[PDB]
RNA sequence: GAGCCGGUAGCGGGCGUGGAUCCCUGGAUGUCCGAAUGGGGGAACCCGGCCGGCGGGAACGCCGGUCACCGCGCUUUUGCGCGGGGGGAACCUGGGGAACUGAAACAUCUCAGUACCCAGAGGAGAGGAAAGAGAAAUCGACUCCCUGAGUAGCGGCGAGCG
RNA sequence: GUGGUUCGUGGAGCCAUGGGGGAAUCUGGGCGGACCACCGCCUAAGGCUAAGUACUCCGGGUGACCGAUAGCGCACCAGU
RNA sequence: CGAGCUAGCCCUGGCCAGGGUGAAGCUGGGGUGAGACCCAGUGGAGGCCCGAACCGGUGGGGGAUGCAAACCCCUCGGAUG
RNA sequence: CGAAUGCCGGCAUGAGUAACGAUAAAGAGGGUGAGAAUCCCUCUCGCCGUAAGCCCAAGGGUUCCUACGCAAUGGUCGUCAGCGUAGGGUUAGGCGGGACCUAAGGUGAAGCCGAAAGGCGUAGCCGAAGGGCAGCCGGUUAAUAUUCCGGCCCUUCCCGCAGGUGCGAUGGGGGGACGCUCUAGGCUAGGGGGACCGGAGCCAUGGACGAGCCCGGCCAGAAGCGCAGGGUGGGAGGUAGGCAAAUCCGCCUCCCAACAAGCUCUGCGUGGUGGGGAAGCCCGUACGGGUGACAACCCCCCGAAGCCAGGGAGCCAAGAAAAGCCUCUAAGCACAACCUGCGGGAACCCGUACCGCAAACCGACACAGGUGGGCGGGUGCAAGAGCACUCAGGCGCGCGGGAGAACCCUCGCCAAGGAACUCUGCAAGUUGGCCCCGUAACUUCGGGAGAAGGGGUGCUCCCUGGGGUGAUGAGCCCCGGGGAGCCGCAGUGAACAGGCUCUGGCGACUGUUUACCAAAAACACAGCUCUCUGCGAACUCGUAAGAGGAGGUAUAGGGAGCGACGCUUGCCCGGUGCCGGAAGGUCAAGGGGAGGGGUGCAAGCCCCGAACCGAAGCCCCGGUGAACGGCGGCCGUAACUAUAACGGUCCUAAGGUAGCGAAAUUCCUUGUCGGGUAAGUUCCGACCUGCACGAAAAGCGUAACGACCGGAGCGCUGUCUCGGCGAGGGACCCGGUGAAAUUGAACUGGCCGUGAAGAUGCGGCCUACCCGUGGCAGGACGAAAAGACCCCGUGGAGCUUUACUGCAGC
RNA sequence: GCGGAUUUAGCUCAGUUGGGAGAGCGCCAGACUGAAGAUCUGGAGGUCCUGUGUUCGAUCCACAGAAUUCGCACCA
């Protein structure tokens, strides 16, 4: 029934990531934006 | 698709009536055989193994 | 296979003979892979008949020798040419498959007459170029795509219309 | 100033009045990622030159150290030696810069130069000694409070703004 | 042809500019809101300038502030 | 903020058990110049036929606080494009 | 603070009724436990088996073993676990990723354009089970293994010396490289029969000890080597000289230009090992086997959908970028460079355990969903991963006993009739395999054909033919063949397998598409038509830059109504878009002077400024329809009766042409005739006063084709005259487990009436004991949802034109 | 039942001071012909729908009421 969490690694880890999110501003900004805004973690640390 | 789901609460008093009618009822059980003990009427038991007959263990 | 090739000599007296029938699925154009004097070749421009048996050139002189090119300055009034080279050497300007082809009919000061194939008239400038003769697509045209759509054949877009969709939709429509 | 191996109480073993635990400041280490900048890259991982010890190399041969991105001047020479950047809750200024909503509609308009996004300086930026003010021939940085005025007035002179 | 300004195109200026014209260096040149005469005012078209107001990550105090469904949502192996 | 939804477009591999039909082709035989063109043999093209993996999901049947937020059953189409 | 279908949190409801997650089944014996239907061994039996197989990977990620242990998870248990605690378990120069190569695509010093963040982007980098690349089989623990052991085969890099030679870039060359469909040659997989060899034992039973049952009779290997193809050609010179630089290779010429020699996979092999099942004396004789006979190790068979091989053939829509190899600079060797030998040395970074057509992967659960590759064992079947049964290996679905009622589910049965049920033959039956016999109207002659219509088959004996079988001589196979015969209701025995027919509508047709309703006459289309474009094109994104277009170039690219083909597309540009005209009117900014005006002592200094000139536009003149679009009215007449042959007109742009007509465009209508039927408002055929068809949004037709839709007939059958009976599933009783919405509350009758007007609870009256479970639906205006049909709020969002205003681009 | 417009000499049509009315076609006489027809000559002919009403007077102006033809008509 090809739901849609199917999670590929290559992909996942690909399509976002660190890396990936410093990329960009939008990226880096939300990520500052957590960072301080709650602490926690991150994307492809997950 | 419920189409009926009770219609009102059930009132605590009948509700338990209805339970009511249930009534528990010991096993009518009889004194052994010779193993003398209680038993459940008509058979051998960890007490017994007779009848008339040595069947059983313990 | 997926690739393109030549359209443009500029290198004259390189005696050019027409190699072969390496009839051409890139541009509706039947080429041959033209022997050059050094070994030097290039898959060229269709221009109908010159047989296999390779054969011609043109360059800096003359040599009317059907297909073949040169400047339209170079040119005789009255020549139907492609290689269709508008300014100064732009590689060919033009007839690609398109059979007919340009007319020199009639050419003045640096400028030449083209009766343009695609349908209408007007010039081009000086010692300009063009090659001329035919083309070579066999009428090109018609074939059947009977049972089938030759085109999503096509590999060339099934890009399929539409125009009448229930939408608001796209670009003029 | 005399107890301590942290929140774990426990075990097993120990340090100290020949000023221990700990309070302070000023120290060396400071793995790998993150401006990351030596190179690559799904960070936290995998790749390169010299010095480096010489290392087992038992009759056989290393890590460690180190080291170089790029925009910046310019002593240009062959360019050597400087500054940058990456942050930051909210504050500042400049770049850009909106609908709802009010006008009981809604095109002016108001919401506002508001929200937001941006670049950037700071610890505060803003700004800041006059082609000003105003007119009593009078005043003299720039800013910020009160006051001036909700006046002078802007305006489908309508909401409101001021 | 736009901006700021209280100015919503207006009797409507000052400064700032987009695009074309393209001055004068002290009897120069703007200015006082159309404009004109006289007066009054300033001297542009470069730069620096601590302090007087803002702000709260952090430290302190204090509260007719709170009491765990109230206080920051989180008083403690919570932005987990 | 999202094409590991999905529809698309690019690049690059994999895949279609069986079986049927039988054109262009060429081989030979056919009264005429040659030839048309016939016939026969060979031949093995088609988004071609029958049918499964695969792909799909009308038609009836079940389910309806379901195995499940679409499924199970009978049935049905494509099946070298 | 009842009180906001309130938020938070407890807590009761139905209710001990509903459910246990696929009707692929269980039962017995013993074992262990505190206690076991639910754990362990064991013997009956059922289910897979093309999978319920094992495997590669993806994903998850310690879930795995081993000793412990069960509180919750495990929809019952539970001493069992993929539960808990703890210990322990995954090693590679040659497996794989990298340490190499590049297209897409991303990055990207330089370069290009932005208001700033940005864009785009060369080359170089990143970027793959696409390229590339050096071994395999036995063994061996609780666990890992192509990595541990061992046997056997290698690889690169280094030092040395030996023999060797213009070595020496990567720049050059060739070079690695390719579609699809098909098919010759030859070879292990794999499978098959051997009574042929080895062994552990049987027969029981009527019988057979005998070509009898039964187990197997390989797997791996340096090279040497004959089955075997696999990829090239040789030398000289010229080299107007290129591939920017010269020998390469490219191009011309004269000579060997073969079944030649050259260089990369299969057999033999075999070195030599391993294994090898049945053992098997210690030893558990049993959670059986870990561990010793000894194995036999032979022949003929059949043969691949990808193995050689980059085949070979045919075809169009005509099949990727960087190692290695030769050619060479810079260069440096050139008694020290490359190639080649042998000997010593050296060889890393991350990866495995188990799951893994799945309770360990996505679905929030051990949810009959899905999820990419590898032969997929055999017997029967014309062939085949289809079918029925099984092999190896897997499983018994995680709740079990027990009755057998309605009534739902799934499934089998019928006599006689045999759609009449009904909207509808919806469904479900008929039919269903291969061979022969036969084959209709129509035809775009291919095909409508499987059409339709018959008859066939089972095993035995008898004689005859043939293709692989090294001649051919146990050995296999396609095949008849004809003859005689046997037995059953039955002889594709069961399992997998079309009902046809006639006829009409539309659309051609195969398609695609509305994920969870609708595959359709809808879009797609092969095809046709007007058509805009000359390239730095026309249009589409873009703030410039740019990309797109197209490395396309009018047989081309973009707009587009129709959508094979056949026949044919007619009448009107007066409005309109548009194509063209551009002389004339008009009109913005602009240019340009008369004038007026304020202040000015005066020069001067500021506006207003208009005759005249001045842009697209629009007006007006034309063209223009496969461009929007439009294509009349009633009075009369032969018509013994009716439009009409003709005729009177009034308005427009002309005022339906050819085919067709009650169609799905005809409400009056079941229009009237016809046929079909016992009757037919559906059909199908004609008429045609066509409420309101018409050629291009085609029109009339059209074979084939359609899960399309309607209209007929033979076949068949419980659809239907009602059916009735039966089989397996819940329901019901048992024990274990033990939700859910709606709900003020409640010990809640019928009546006739009544109230807001369709009343259990108001009135008068009549039955009426207290409780419950299996049931049947009627009422409790039942549940579910603060109507989506409505109207209302100077509510919202999509789209439309000659609505308003504007912005874009022209 | 609602709307718009129309009812004139036999037929199709025209007029907004309203002031006092035909256009073409039909019909009888005159020709032209041997004849008829087409064709020149003359003519004859109207409640401007029924009834009202405002009006000096209006069929051309108004109000009902006949027939005309046209539009209309949905929501579930």
């Amino acid at each position: 029934m090809k739901r849609t969490y199917q999670p590929n690694n290559r992909k996942r880890a690909k399509t976002h990531g660190f890396r990936a999110r410093m990329k960009t501003k939008s990226g880096r900004n939300i990520l500052a934006r957590r960072r301080a805004k709650g602490r926690h973690q991150l994307t492809v640390s997950d | 698709a419920k189409h009926p789901v009770p219609k009102k609460k059930t009132s605590k008093s009948k509700r338990d009536m209805r339970r009511s009618h249930h009534a528990l009822t010991a096993p009518n059980l009889t004194e052994c055989p010779q193993c003398h003990g209680k038993k459940l009427s008509h058979h051998i038991c960890p007490n017994c193994g007779y009848y008339d007959g040595r069947q059983v263990l313990a | 296979q997926y690739r393109i090739i030549d359209f443009k000599r500029d290198k004259d007296g390189i005696p050019g003979r027409v190699a072969t029938i390496e009839y051409d699925p890139n541009r509706s154009a039947n080429i041959a892979l033209i022997n050059y004097a050094d070994g030097e070749k290039r898959y060229i421009i269709a221009p109908k008949n010159l047989k296999v048996g390779m054969e011609i050139m043109s360059g800096p002189d003359a040599d009317i020798k059907i297909g073949n090119a040169l400047p339209l300055e170079n040119i005789p009034v009255g020549t139907l040419v492609h290689n269709i080279e508008l300014k100064p050497g732009r590689g060919g300007q033009l007839v690609r498959a398109a059979g007919t082809s340009a007319q020199v009919l009639g050419k003045e000061g640096k400028y030449v007459i083209v009766r343009l194939a695609s349908g209408e008239v007007r010039m081009i400038l000086g010692k300009c170029r063009a090659t001329v003769g035919e083309v070579g697509n066999g009428g090109r045209t018609d074939k059947p795509f009977v049972k089938a759509g030759n085109k999503h054949h096509k590999m060339k877009a099934p890009n399929v219309r539409g125009v009448a969709m229930n939408a608001v939709d796209h670009p003029f429509g």
